This record gives C-alpha cells, structure tokens and sequence, in this order.
C-alpha cells in the first residue's frame, strides 16, 4: 500500500498454494552451472 | 483394463483426476 | 539437484511405492503416461521433479526408484496397471522363484541370485546424479526377501558405496497379529546383520495403523492400501524440505545426526498428527499446538508400544504448511512441562524441528482429509525395549526345541548365526537398558 | 573509500543476508533489477561502501553467498531482490552438513573453502581501502557455524588488522532447533573468542517476545524475525553512508567498547518499535527513544542486563536530532542506574548521530552494550554442553570424521575461562 | 594406467563432481623428477628380463565378485567411540578377520577412527 | 582417394558382407541395381563407363550355394560377375583340404581378380578379411589368401573381422584344430584382428533387444554396424578423423596380440528410446559393462591394454572428455602398468543409419569400442583345452593326415599357442 | 614490409587455420571470395603481412598446408572460407601416418618435405624484407608431430636469421586422444627444443575450463576451441598490421621474453573473455584485465603458475587506453605477488600498447607467460615415457620403420635436461 518497508509492514498471500522450488543453481561435466531464473516459488 | 474391480491393486491404484482445489 | 534413489524391495516394498508414486506423480503434474500436460510456459519451467524424476530430452520422466521382488506375481500389476509407461521396463527387476518366508533362500541361494543385477541398475541410477543425498529402503520385517535379499543389499551398498546415507524404512512385527509363523525368526537374523549397515532405521507396524484407521479415520475394516497410503504421507513429509520452499529447511542426512546417539540405538518411531477425517474436520481447529500434543498420544503412535514404558531419547518434528514458528516454539516448550513425558538426563535439548510451506494434497478417493497444517514426528525412545523383548521371547520360545530350523540349516546355512543373533540382540538390550539410566 | 566485503553462510546467514540487503538497497534506492532510482544525492555519494560499480548505471553488492548445499540459495535467488548478486559469487557444494560442525569444518568445508577465498579475494583486492568483513551465520548449524569459523581462521591470517564482524545467531534458552546445538555453539565459541574482532549475539527467542509483546505481531514469520536484525545491522554503519554532527564507523565502536581483548560479545536493540495500535498515543522525542532503547524487553539476546553490570554501552543515533538532549539523557541514563554499571569506567555510554533516518521514521536509534549477563548465555552451552559430554551422548557422529576429544575439552575450557573472565569484572 | 592432476583444474575431474557417487581411485599429487634416459627392462612379447624382479601381485587384477564376497563382510563406518573394549575388540577381529576383502580392486575401505572405553 | 577393399571367405563371410554391402548401398544413394538416382562412394564403390556403381568386394566360397544365392536375390545387378568366385567343393569342415588341396586351385584366380581391384586404386588404404575360425574354407583358404597378400602388397594394412569359437554354443565338433591351425598360421600376417563370437550376439539380442529366437540375419546386421562405424571417418565428415592405419598402432602393443574386442554402445530396441535418454556419457560406460560385449568373457577379471573410442553422432568434446575422465576413477575399470594413457578417441558427425526391416532403433549418437583386454586369455585356454581332449589320443587326425598336411603340424601349433597364453599372461605382472 | 609466412601441419594445423584465417580476414575485411569490401583505411597499410596480391584486386594468404593425406583438405575446401586458399599451395600424398611419428618423419615424410620447401621458397623470395614464419601442429598425432618438426628443422637450416614460431598444441594431462601420444610428444619437443625460437604449449582441457568456467558456453565445438587460440595467434602481430604508442614484433617479443635459448616455452591467454550473462555485472576497465591475465584458471597450458615462478611476462594491450594504469597495474602485479617472480630480474613484464582494438570490443590483451611453472608438463610426458619405452610397449611399429632405439633415449635426455633447468633457475637465489 505504498508502506515503508519496516519491520512488521509485510502481509502473505495466503490464496497462494504452489510452494515449488526450481534447481538454478544444478550441475554440469564438472562445472558448477549457474542459470538464470526465470520462475519464482510455485512456477509463476 | 477389467482390474478396476477384479484386484485389490486395481481399484486402489486407478486414475481419478485432480480437481483444481482454490475455488473462483 | 538433491537427488534421491528409492529401493522397493519385497511385496509390501512394492505395494508401498505403489502408493508412494502414484503421491509422487499428484504433488508435481506428472500423468501416469510418463510426461506433464503441454507447455504453459515460454521456455524454462519448474524443475522440483529433479528430486524424484529424470527428465530426457523430449519431456518425460522417469522415476528413480529400483522395484525389486523374488516373486514375479506382485510386480507384475506394475507392468500392466497405470502407471506400465511411466517406469522404464529394466527398472522393474522380477525372479522366478521367491524366498518363500525363509532368510537363507534371500540371502544365500535366490538372494545373491539377483544382487548384481540390482546393483547395476543402481549404478546407472545414481549415474544420473548431480547431487546425491541417499537411499530410501522400503522392505518388511517378516518376509523372505524383504529380509533377507534387502540385508544383502544394503550390506553391498556399504561395501560399494561407502558412507552415503541408507534411510531404510521397515514394517515392524505386531506384538498381538502376525501371518507368517517363522516371522520373529526374519526378524532376528534381519537386525542382526544391518545393526550397523543402516544409517537409522525408520520403522512402523500394520496394527498401529491399523487401530489409527479403526479409530481416528472412520472406516471400518482397513486393508493393507490405507495403509500404505498413510506410509506414503510419512515419506512425502520425510523429503518435502528437498523440494519445496521452507523456513527451516532439513537434508537426509540430519535425520542421522539429531536421532542417532549412539552406535547401535536407530530404530525410532513415525507418528503423523492430523489424520482425521473428512467428518470430524468439520467440528475442530487444526492448530499447531493442539497437532503438537496429537503427535506424543500413546494412542496416535504408529508403533505398538506405550511410550510411558519409556524415555524420549531425541524428536524430529517435521511440520508442514501453514505453521507460524512462534506457535511451533510454544507448543513444544509447553510439550516439555508434562510429567507424562519423560526425558532423558543426557539429552537437554531433545528437539530437532523442521518447516515446510507446502500442505499435503488430496489423493483422490483417499481418507484422508485436507489440512493446512501436519506433523511428521520422528522419536527416537527407549520405550522400544519392551518390543524386543517380545520379539526375543518369541525367538527363544520355538529356538529352546529348535523348530523351523531344517528349513534354514539345510539350505545355505550354518548353525552357529542363530546362537551369534541371539547374542547380538541380548547385547542390543543390554545397551537398551543402560542407555535409560539416568546418571543422578 | 571504506567498504565492507559481506559474507554469509548457511541457511540463517543466507535467510539473513537476502533481507539485510532488501533493507540497504531500499535505504540507498536501488531498483530490484539492479538499477539507481533514489530521489536524492546523499544516496549516491557513499553507495561504494556495500555496493560495487558495473556498467550501464547498475549496481552490484559485494556479497559472497556460501553455502554446502544450494538448496537455501535457490530460494534466495526465486525472491524479488535475486538477481541483483553476480552469479559468480554463489558458492556451493554437492553434499550438506546435515548439522555436523566437523563435517562443515574439516572433511566437506575444506573442499569449498578455496573457492570462497578465491572470490572474497576478487572481492577485496578490488578495493580502495577496505575497512572489514561481515559474516552472518548461525552458531547451532553444522555448515553455518562450521564453515564460518574456517573462513574466519582463513581471512584473519590473510588481513590480520581489518575488522572482522559476526552478526551470530547462538541458541534459545527453551526450545532448541537442533539435538546437537550446544557441541556446535561451544566448539563455534571456541573460535569465535579467538579470532574475531565483534560479535552480538542474537537469540530467536528475544525476537519472538519482540514480535509478540512490542510489535503486536499475531502471525510473525520469519522474514520479519530477520527484519530486525537487519534493521540492527545497517544501524551499525549509518555514519559510513550518511553525514553527521558526530561520525563513528565500526573501528571507533570497537576501541570504545571493548576494555579487553577477550570480551566482545555485544546485545543489540532497536530502539523506535511500536505496537499496530499505540502510534497514535506516542509523542516522538527523544527521551522516549532512549528510554526504550535501555529497557530489558528491548534486546534481542536472552539475558537481561540485570543479571550483571553494564561494561560499556553504545547507542548511534539516526535523525535530526539536539546533542544537548541526547547527552542529558545518556547522563540521566548512568546516574540513575548506578549498580548495573561499572564504577571503574567514568563515562559508559558512547554516541553518534546521523542526520539521515530509515524512511518513514522521523528518529531512529540502535542499541549495541557490552554487558557481563552476557556470561549467563554462555553458562546454559556450559551446562547443556557437559550434560552430554559426560556420557558421550552424539560423539560417534564428531568422532567419525577425525575429531580428537581433546578438542571438546579445550572448547569447554576456554568457555570456562571465558565465564570467569566475565565474572572477574563483576 | 595413472591418473594425473591438472593441478589447477583437479576440482571437476575429481570423481564426486563426474557423477561418480561411489568409491573411486586416488589421484596422484605430484609427480617426481629423474634425469637421464631408461634402460630397457623387457625384451620383445613383453616378457621380463630374468634380472629384474617382479611383484607377487597375482596378475589379471583383484576382482572380487559376488560369490567370493565373504558372507558377513565387516563394518564400513566403524567407529570405536562409547564402546566396550571387549566390543571394539571384536569388531576390529570382524574387520582384519578377512584380509582378502581388504586387498581387492573393489572391496572395503574402513576407517577405524576413535577408542573405546 | 581413401579406398578399401573387403575379402569374404566362406558362408559366414559372403552372409556378413550381404548385410555390410546393403548397409553400405543404403547408406549412400546406391540403388540396388547399381544406379544412383558427390563422390563419397569412392572409398568402396568404383564409377564406370555405364554409370554402374561396382563393390570393391571379392565374395569368395568354394560351395556355390550361398554365391548362387547372391547372384539370384535382389542385388544381382549390383555385383560384377566375376567379383564373386566359387569353388566346386567345399572343404568339408576341414582346414587341411582349404589349404592344400582344393583352396590351392582358386587362389591364384582370387588374387588375379584383387590385382584388378587394386589398379582402380589411387589410394590404397588397406583390405578387410571377413571370415570365421571354425569352417574349413573360412580358416584354411583365408589363412592361406593372407601369406600371400602378405608378401604380394607388401606392408599394407590386413583388418581380419573373424567370428570366434563360442565358450558353450558350437556347430562342429572338429573346430578347435580349425580355430589352433588357423590362428597358429595368421599370427605373423596380421594386422588387427577384430574379433566377436556368436553366443554373446545371442545374449545382447535377447537381453537388450526383446527378441526371443533371432537368426543369423539379426547378427550380421550388427557385425554391418560395427563395420559401418569403423570405416564411418573415410565417407563422412569428421572433428577427429581415423584412419585405418590409425588402428595398429594403438590397439596392438606387441606383434603377437592383436586381438581386440568390440563393443557397440546404443544397442537397444525402438520401444526403450522412448523411456531414457541416450547422451555421451551414458552410452560411454556401457561399452564397459560386461553385458555389452560381444566376446564372452568377463574384463573385470582381467586388465585393459588399450580402448578406441569411435563416436558418431551428435556428440560434444567436452561430452567425450568428462565421460573418459568418469571411467578412469571407476575401481572396476582397471588397466596396465606399461599403459598410463588408455584410450585413443575418435569422433564423427553422421549419425547411423536405420534399415528398414532391421531390430535396432534410430539413435542420435553411438559409439564403437575397440578394447585389447588381457580377459580374452580365458578364450585362450578354453580352446587349448578342448583341443587338449581330442588330441591326447589322435582323434579326427586321419582326415587331416590324409589331406596334404603332415600330422606335426598340430603339435607345434599347439605349442605355439601355449606361447601365446604365456605372452598373454607375462604383461599383466608388474615391477 | 614484415611480413609473415604460415605454415599448417596436420589435421590440428589444418582446423587451427581454416579458423585463424577467417579471424585474418574478419579483421581486414576480406570476403571469402578474396576482394576488399571493408570499412577504415588501416586495414590496406599493412595487409602484406600476410597477404599477397594478385591481378585483380584479389588477397591470397601466405598459407602452406601440408599433411601426409588429403581427407582433412577436402573438410578445409568446403568450409567458410576454404576457396580463398592458393589451391598449389596444398601439399599432400598418397598415404597416412597412423599417428606414428616414424611415418610422418623418415618414411612417408621424405617424399612431401621436398615439394613443400619448394611451395615455402616460392612464398617466401615474393616477400620483400621477410620477417619470419609460423606454424600451427600438434605434438600428438603422426603428421604433425613429424612432418611439421621436420620442416621446422629444415627451414632453420635454410633461413637461420629470421624468426620462427610454433603454436604447438602439447598433449592432455587427464584423458588422452592418442595412445602413442608419449613417444610423439618426448620426440617432437626434442626436434623443437632446438630449432624454434617461441613456442606456445596449449592443452586441449585448459581451453575446456575456459569455454565452461569463463565463457560459460554449454556446448563447445572444437571451432570455439580454435576461435580461442586464434585470438591469441592473431594477437602477438597487432603491432605489425596496426599503429602503436608502444610497437612490439615478434623479435622484440623473443629477445625480451626468453633468459637463455632453452627456455622458450610460453603460456598464453586473453584478457577480455567474459561469460554471456555476466556481462551486465561487469566493467571493462584495466584492472579487469589485469586481474583475468594473471588469474591462474585462464592460461592455456593447463600447469598452475603458482607451483613456480614467473622468469617474463608479456602483454600486448589493443585500443585507446592510458599507459599509466597499465604500467601501474603492471607494477602493482609484481609487487603484490613477490613469490612468483624471481628476484634476480627487476622487472619481469613487458608492456606493449597497440591502438585497434579487435572488433566489436574496447579493449583486449594478450598474456605471454614465461614460467619455471612448466616443468611439470615435461616431467609428466616423460614418467609416462619411462612407464612405456621400458617395456617396448609401442615400439615395434618404430624400430619396424627405420628408427633406432637411440632417438627415443636423446629425446629423453634432452627433456630430462630441460626439466632440470627449470629447476635450477627456479630455485636460484
Ligand atoms: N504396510 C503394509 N505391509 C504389508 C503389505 N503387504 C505385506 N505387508 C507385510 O509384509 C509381511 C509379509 O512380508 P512380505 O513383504 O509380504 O513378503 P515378501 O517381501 O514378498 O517375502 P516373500 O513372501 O518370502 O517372498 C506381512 O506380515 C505384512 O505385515 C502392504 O501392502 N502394506
Ligand atoms: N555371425 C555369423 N556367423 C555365421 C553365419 N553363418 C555361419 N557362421 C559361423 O560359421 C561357422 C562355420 O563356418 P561356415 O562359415 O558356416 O562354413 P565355412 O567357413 O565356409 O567352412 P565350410 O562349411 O567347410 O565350407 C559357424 O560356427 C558359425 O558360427 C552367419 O550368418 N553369421
Ligand atoms: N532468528 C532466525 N533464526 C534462524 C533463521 N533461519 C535459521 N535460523 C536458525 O538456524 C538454526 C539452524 O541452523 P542452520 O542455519 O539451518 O544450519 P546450516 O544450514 O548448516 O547453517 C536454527 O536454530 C534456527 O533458529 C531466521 O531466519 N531467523
Ligand atoms: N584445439 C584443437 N585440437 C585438435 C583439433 N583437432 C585435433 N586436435 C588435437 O589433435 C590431437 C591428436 O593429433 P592428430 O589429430 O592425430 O594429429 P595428426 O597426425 O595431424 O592427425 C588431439 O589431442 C586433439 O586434441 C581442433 O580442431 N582443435
Ligand atoms: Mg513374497
Ligand atoms: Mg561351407
């Protein structure tokens, strides 16, 4: 709403139901892969 | 598939679909 | 990556990955068919299947998961059910013959039969592996190659693999109900070889589960698929922490750490708290410290054995969903001012606790109903004790005549391991006993 | 000019840090994607303290995220502040901890720990005049406490002189996270006595009584339980980024605060939190702030400072505010509360004001004191920890890795030795 | 054969990040210095020169498969730590008990880390 | 440029090379009458005044029932007339009538017939013998075409595909004197000897490919594929090229072992495709489990001397590398002493081709293993050992007697090869 | 007035070429079907380098490629730039080499040497004051490993006061591509430790690391792995085709570079490669090129600078930039790192400024790293050496071809001596 980000000024979504993790940061021949993201947590 | 009732495996692993729980 | 790689071996190892898959397959959107439905995404998508599932280079997965049987009758409803397309057909490893409700014909004649084929399919599993946390091992107690041919197979793995983690997961004897009658005898020589070859072993027995369906769920005359799918929510709020988001995340290997004190003393007891149904969700709250104290109910126990016959070693709660860790920490702070509950002296702190965003889901035509909130609670006791006991009782009262015996010294077998077993498992009480003394 | 290289470490210190620099990009306007949006020029001037120059007006921290198992980093990259780090700064191994301090500090820890002092070398040789480190941690874990203390005892032989912070989270007095908590915080304390220069303690618990009684918080997670801490942190170094009538920066708080070089463990505070339905029913001035500041439901360590005296306290000021007022209140302060401090010491308290608020606060201040009922925190790992080392309880999980037993010993000793330094002064 | 170190790219080639999760073979850390050039030590068709001595190693490897596994192979782990002596003795008698086991290509690496009481 | 000449002996030869020369027809544009409806064929097709396109083949039997199958089934038109020679009768299971007494009278026409297929050669890049150890014209006539190829074309690569004496399965009972004749002679005039055996192509077919009951066919067809992957960098574009020179100096540390193994990597049916992936460094390992090969001998009890690795496909360097690099830490996979760097590595783009009315399924990449293994020292003894029953008391000695040949030719290669074990086990002891 | 012939050995050379031919190209702007259509008026002033005219407004490079059998040439013919090539000047015969150094040296080698020396005096009496020549081999296979050393030792004789240069590519420490590789890289090493005058050890697992790590690309080609060592190649003559404040050919390069004549082989490396999305967390300023040349995962030659010391260090910087903070950078490099330098040479680095940047780029350099730091690359090849020769292991198919077991041991010898003055001048007070 336009708050100051203080500590208590923070509301969840509690419609949200999909919790999924994606693996970013995954592996390779040897290498340690790094990829940019393009899903947040539950796939949106 | 006739083991949807003829097995105990059958009628307990079948696919019934998910519904889409959140409600409009 | 945090991959791991599920071993079903025997007729309740099967009959419980069934179940364990088909929940697998619901929590992401995987179809018996072996793919998701089509894209809905430009490019990258999820990838929370990496824990469970590989993925080719078309958009199918297949599950890493080794179905294992002596017997080709069990298997065999795999291949030709639901899901025949989802599992690549070498991941489904039948015999000809089974053991037949004997530990030798596992374990020295049809058990090494089939250990190297096994073996190579969990090579190239676990080739598949960018990062590896363990391997889940789901067998019982009473069978044939469910103790025998599992024994060796977690003895090899400890000789191949080394120190990777070997969460093995057991369906314990009932004291009262039993099928087979030469079960206590599996039993022995199945905990004696693997006291040291697991890492901590998970276990449950059918009459708990079976009382928590007759009373908490409302169904009478339970089979053997409630059940084992109660077991696949145990193992779903077990790895959940891999694959969703969380406050206080939890590997494979803490489990070890924080329920394991002493060498010899990995045997705790699974409980899950809200399993109520769909009729009595309707009357009460789903809170977390009313579920907190469900989970240290003699009654809610998924082991038959009173926990007021003993002491509370270590905990593991793994809660899941909608939990705020403020009322996790005032429920278990509230759960240490009961005299019901007993502690030991050595362990003051006693709670390992966990956190997970995503609530369970609803089977379809299952029991249970949905909730915000569940406990997956791991307790390491000394109140154990009194179900070795029985169980040695039922040893030594059929080993004084030496019954059932021809059956295993003549096929593969001396003699001198049931006097050895018998050892090992009167020294494991021993150990039991001194363990719940407390040093006033 | 003086800037901080930050370090984190473990699921805590990853779950801390993510926050902490929400908290400094919305202070110096920073776009989610990396970009300057502030509407003003005192924004710009010290932005080179945390953050590093890239090209195209975009900024980037000088943060090393490290971690034994990505799993905790991938979901801080999933947030909405994620992909402002450089993806070369992550840092990760193949298999976790699983909350063994040895399997974090000598078998797994060692064949990660170069890859982090390759990247906080790229990260600190880059620099103009590097003023110190920052480590955010939690002494109960296994890969958090254990790799943090190797990377300690690695970067102290490497810049013996800088600053070497450590924002530790120690365990709660009443429910404990992990079985196996007390050998990791004493075997933690161990190192953390010997090699680094400060470190405030912070227990959950005093944030969950901060949440409930102060904030009037009826469902509080966890972000907003490390809101405060960040709030603590960037308290901290407010005279490094934003002008003042009287300047302190990390090095002028720690010759002020620590007579000795063995006791260095701080209690934090915010000083300006309000419950959701009495902001209406306060009047900002200045006594309230340090009346609240000192108060003993204030601190974010379970030890109140009743329990013992006060060796120096510290309080940095943010807002355009009087020195005549702050200093009367800093002096009605010590004189009416002559037994909890220490008579040898004339003056115990140490100030700074900033003329900069956090937005949306019109006065703001930060408690940092040195107290000796900070002896009492380490009395509970004390007894916990020789609770179970009596019998042994989970020493074959310490021992399998190499682990001499001696070590635990030593580590109790030197807890021991600190409790009665402690108490010396008492 | 022999497995060298890229001694600055060792971190992929060691054998957990090559999505081998097993036990694998040491790698060499260094490698020494000689000068001068080699006499030859074996004569055509690879045979040795009776001159030189061989090692009692039995050639085509040490394989040990499944039958020739002992039953009851020893512990993995094996720690020794909050054990009886008497306990610890006879687990490490378990472990020596079979040498062969010990000395095969494929077998069991145990540590015995820590004392018993 | 970059030609090859392929040598058929006997009934397995002129069976095997049916199924080599439709893969090779397929595989360019060769139609089989010989049109084309690019000169990649040079390497073993050669252009006339006609537009016919003729094999670089001599398919030569002295039974004239499987040549005068070739020359009434589909690929008459293709084959020159004379290419394929034929005897009257065959040697009957016996090595001394292919090698004194009725292959004498074919081979100076067989040698005048590949002297004029050597004059369309610019390049000659060298032969390939298909044959088998345990016919009589298979092993007698083509042990007796290699001494004089030998000493006519000089120092000339000689590739020799045989087919091995199976440890169970056998069709003559008189074919270990066959197998020890023949191998006793062809040890000094051979290059490289790729050998496979009947038994475990059974095993594969049954085991990786759901085929209960497969026929000869099924086997040639992977014998084809091998063969096609072998020569697959003189037709086809390729990041690391071989050559058949390339193979000698790598596969054969010593004059005497020059047995290698062969192992095709991707051998699957087409329902398994479906239900895994098939990168580079899954199909580089099963080339070393034991499963997978096509001798039937286990490595493991054993120790490696030397790997070629022939990619084709899709395929990645970096792919090939990590997986090489896998292999080399397995504690299974172990090898010599006088061997520190194992393998030799090559790599293609064109995938292999699909035949249609074939087992196998379309892949996107393969590999071709040729390993020299101190295992195969088992096979070894094996044959002695069934050669050591029969002769003990002069059993079937009397037809070979009685053919040409005096009866101390057994003895001593007989002793020969008990040299041969010893040379087989005197490069496995260290120092 | 400088210009440089180049020479193609093998089927490495060959695919090394076809790819630094085109970055030639590219950078002069010359079409594949040999005409100018470029853009600025520097690319004309110095383009006989490496080209030659002809009449009509055609450039035809100073390339010989030579290999013992023409499969690889009918790969080059059909490639991007494959019709641009004088087609004389492809030599080749009737048979392979096997990837036998015996084969590509005596046997089959004789017969080609000729021809090709023929093809090199016609290339190199066009030229008018001649600068020097180049070659592009590997020390792995058969022709490249023999043929190549061959012309090498054939040409010193011929033109001994000119300049010459290898980009050899010294065989894999981890996974080889060739069994006999020992033998071929002990004997070629031999030939070159006393006939070139420069020489650039690149491994095939270092360009790896630095396709996976740096660049970040998912799948290397080996036409990325020669792009790579092409813009090192092409980067030591930026001075000789473009303006300078700061002018270095490959003579000065080769007097400041080497100590003593034995010791002349380098390291190279590139300054601004950058992975595809870290590019906009980056800036591209000198010491974010000073820090990437003397990082120690970059180099080429896969051997840590840190197990040794630093005898000279080049650098040949390209574009618009300061001399004072590449002198300082330069400066603070040897200061900060005092245990890797050797303490009886001031100053270790040369400097060099060109102006021309490569296109598409601010700025670029060129790392040319003299290290004691390079004894373990000889020290590996010859212990696999003395576990093979011991034993005959691979030698009849040399004996078998003319040879004499004494060239195997004076090729030994020579780099046993090698690897024991490195360490002599390593530890040196
Ligand atoms: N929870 C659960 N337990 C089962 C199930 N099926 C069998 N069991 C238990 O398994 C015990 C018998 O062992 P099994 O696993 O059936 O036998 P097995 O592994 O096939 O071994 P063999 O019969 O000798 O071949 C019974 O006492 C049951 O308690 C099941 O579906 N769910
Ligand atoms: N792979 C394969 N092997 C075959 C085939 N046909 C025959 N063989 C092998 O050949 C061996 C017998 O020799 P043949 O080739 O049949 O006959 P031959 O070599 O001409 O000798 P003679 O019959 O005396 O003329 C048998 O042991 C088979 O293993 C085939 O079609 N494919
Ligand atoms: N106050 C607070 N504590 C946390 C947070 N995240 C983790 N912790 C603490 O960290 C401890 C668990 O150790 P952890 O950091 O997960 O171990 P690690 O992952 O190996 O470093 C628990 O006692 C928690 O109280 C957080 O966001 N806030
Ligand atoms: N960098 C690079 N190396 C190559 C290329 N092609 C072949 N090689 C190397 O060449 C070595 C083997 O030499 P080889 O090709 O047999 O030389 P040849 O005698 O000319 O055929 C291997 O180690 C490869 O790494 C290429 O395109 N780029
Ligand atoms: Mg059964
Ligand atoms: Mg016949």
């Amino acid at each position: 709403h336009g708050l100051p980000f203080l500590p208590g000024t923070s509301f969840k979504d509690l419609t949200k139901t999909a919790f999924h993790r994606s693996q970013t940061l995954g592996y390779r021949n040897g290498y340690a892969v790094v990829r940019r993201p393009t899903v947040g947590i539950g796939g949106d | 598939w006739p083991n949807w009732h003829l097995t105990s495996s059958g009628v307990a692993h079948h696919f019934i679909p998910p519904v889409s729980f959140p409600p409009p | 990556m945090r991959e791991c790689i599920s071993i079903h071996v025997g007729q309740a190892g099967v009959q419980i990955g069934n179940a364990c898959w088909e929940l697998y397959c619901l929590e992401h959107g995987i179809q018996p068919d072996g793919q998701m439905p089509s894209d809905k995404t430009i490019g990258g998508g999820d990838d929370s299947f990496n824990t469970f599932f590989s993925e080719t280079g078309a958009g199918k997965h297949v599950p890493r998961a080794v179905f294992v049987d002596l017997e080709p009758t069990v298997v065999d409803e795999v291949r030709t059910g639901t899901y025949r397309q989802l599992f690549h057909p070498e991941q489904l490893i039948t015999g000809k013959e089974d053991a037949a409700n004997n530990y030798a014909r596992g374990h020295y004649t049809i058990g090494k039969e089939i250990v190297d084929l096994v073996l190579d399919r969990i090579r190239k599993l676990a080739d598949l592996c960018t990062g590896l946390q363990g391997f889940l091992i789901f067998h019982s107690f009473g069978g044939g190659t469910g103790s025998g041919f599992a024994s060796l197979l977690m003895e090899r793995l400890s000789v191949d693999y080394g120190k990777k983690s070997k969460l093995e997961f057991a369906i314990y004897p009932a004291p009262q109900v039993s099928t087979a009658v030469v079960e206590p005898y599996n039993s022995i020589l199945t905990t004696h070889t693997t006291l040291e070859h697991s890492d901590c072993a998970f276990m449950v027995d059918n009459e708990a589960i079976y009382d928590i369906c007759r009373r908490n769920l409302d169904i009478e005359r339970p089979t053997y698929t409630n059940l084992n799918r109660l077991i696949g929510q145990i193992v779903s709020s077990i790895t959940a922490s891999l694959r969703f988001d969380g406050a206080l995340n939890v590997d494979l290997t803490e489990f070890q750490t924080n329920l394991v004190p002493y060498p010899r003393i990995h045997f705790p007891l699974a409980t899950y708290a809200p399993v109520i149904s769909a009729e009595k969700a309707y009357h009460e709250q789903l809170s977390v410290a009313e579920i907190t104290n469900a989970c240290f109910e003699p009654a809610n126990q998924m082991v038959k054995c009173d926990p007021r016959h003993g002491k509370y070693m270590a905990c593991c709660m793994l809660y899941r969903g909608d939990v705020v860790p403020k009322d996790v920490n005032a429920a278990i702070a509230t759960i240490k001012t009961k005299r019901t509950i007993q502690f030991v002296d050595w362990c003051p702190t006693g709670f390992k606790v966990g956190i997970n965003y995503q609530p369970p889901t609803v089977v379809p035509g299952g029991d249970l109903a949905k909730v915000q909130r569940a406990v997956c609670m791991l307790s390491n006791t000394t109140a154990i004790a009194e179900a070795w006991a029985r169980l040695d009782h039922k040893l030594d009262l059929m080993y004084a005549k030496r019954a059932f015996v021809h059956w295993y010294v003549g096929e593969g077998m001396e003699e001198g391991e049931f006097s050895e077993a018998r050892e090992d498992l009167a020294a494991l009480e021993k150990d039991y006993e001194e363990v719940g003394v407390d040093s006033v | 000019m003086r800037e901080i290289v930050h370090l984190q470490a473990g699921q805590c210190g990853n779950q801390i840090g993510a926050k902490f620099w929400e908290v400094i990009s919305d202070e110096h306007g920073i776009d989610p994607t990396g970009t300057y949006h502030g509407d003003s020029d005192l924004q710009l001037e010290r932005i080179n303290v945390y953050y590093n120059e890239a090209t195209g007006g975009k900024y980037v921290p000088r943060a090393v995220l490290v971690d034994l198992e990505p799993g905790t980093m991938d979901s801080v990259r999933s947030g909405p502040f994620g992909q402002i780090f450089r993806p070369d700064n992550f840092v990760f191994g193949q298999s976790g901890a699983g909350n063994n301090w040895a399997k974090g500090h000598y078998t797994e820890g060692a064949e990660l720990v170069d890859s982090v002092l390759d990247v906080v070398r790229k990260e600190a040789e880059s620099c103009d005049c590097l003023q110190g480190f920052q480590l955010t941690h939690s002494l109960g874990g296994g890969t958090g406490s254990g790799m943090g203390t190797l990377l300690i005892s690695k970067i102290r032989e490497e810049y013996p002189d800088r600053i070497m912070n450590t924002f530790s989270v120690v365990p709660s007095p009443k429910v404990s996270d992990t079985v196996v908590e007390p050998y990791n915080a004493t075997l933690s304390v161990h190192q953390l006595v010997e090699n680094t220069d400060e470190t405030y303690c912070i227990d959950n618990e005093a944030l969950y009584d901060i949440c409930f009684r102060t904030l009037k918080l009826t469902t509080p997670t966890y972000g907003d339980l490390n809101h405060l801490v960040s709030a603590t942190m960037s308290g901290v170094t407010t005279c490094l980024r934003f002008p003042g009538q009287l300047n302190a920066d990390l090095r002028k708080l720690a010759v002020n605060m620590v007579p000795f070089p063995r006791l260095h463990f701080f209690m934090p505070g915010f000083a300006p939190l309000t419950s959701r339905g009495s902001q209406q029913y306060r009047a900002l001035t200045v006594p309230e702030l340090t009346q609240q500041m000192f108060d003993a439901k204030n601190m974010m360590a379970a030890c109140d400072p009743r329990h013992g005296r006060y060796l120096t306290v510290a309080a940095v000021f943010r807002g355009r505010m009087s020195m005549k007022e702050v200093d009367e209140q800093m002096l009605n302060v010590q004189n009416k509360n002559s037994s909890y401090f220490v008579e040898w010491i004339p003056n115990n308290v140490k100030t700074a004001v900033c003329d900069i608020p956090p937005r949306g606060l019109k006065m703001s201040a930060t408690f940092i004191g040195n107290s000796t009922a900070i002896q009492e925190l380490f009395k509970r790992i004390s007894e916990q920890f020789t609770a179970m080392f009596r019998r042994k309880a989970f020493l074959h999980w310490y021992t399998g890795e190499g682990m001499d037993e001696m070590e635990f010993t030593e580590a109790e000793s030197n807890m021991n030795d600190l409790v009665s330094e402690y108490q010396q002064y008492q | 054969a022999t497995n060298y170190s890229a001694n600055q790219y060792e971190k992929p080639f060691s054998p957990k990040y090559l999505q081998n999760w097993s036990l694998a073979k040491p790698t060499k850390e260094r490698i020494s210095s000689h000068e001068g050039y080699t006499q030859i030590i074996a004569n055509d068709r690879g045979h040795l020169l009776p001159s030189v001595p061989r090692s009692k190693a039995s050639p085509w490897g040490s394989f040990m498969g499944t039958w020739q596994m002992p039953l009851k192979v020893p512990p993995a782990r094996a720690t020794l730590t909050s054990r009886t002596a008497a306990g610890a003795a006879s687990l490490t008698r378990w472990i020596q008990k079979n040498p062969d086991l010990l000395k095969a290509s494929n077998g069991l690496r145990p540590e015995i880390f820590g004392k018993p009481h």
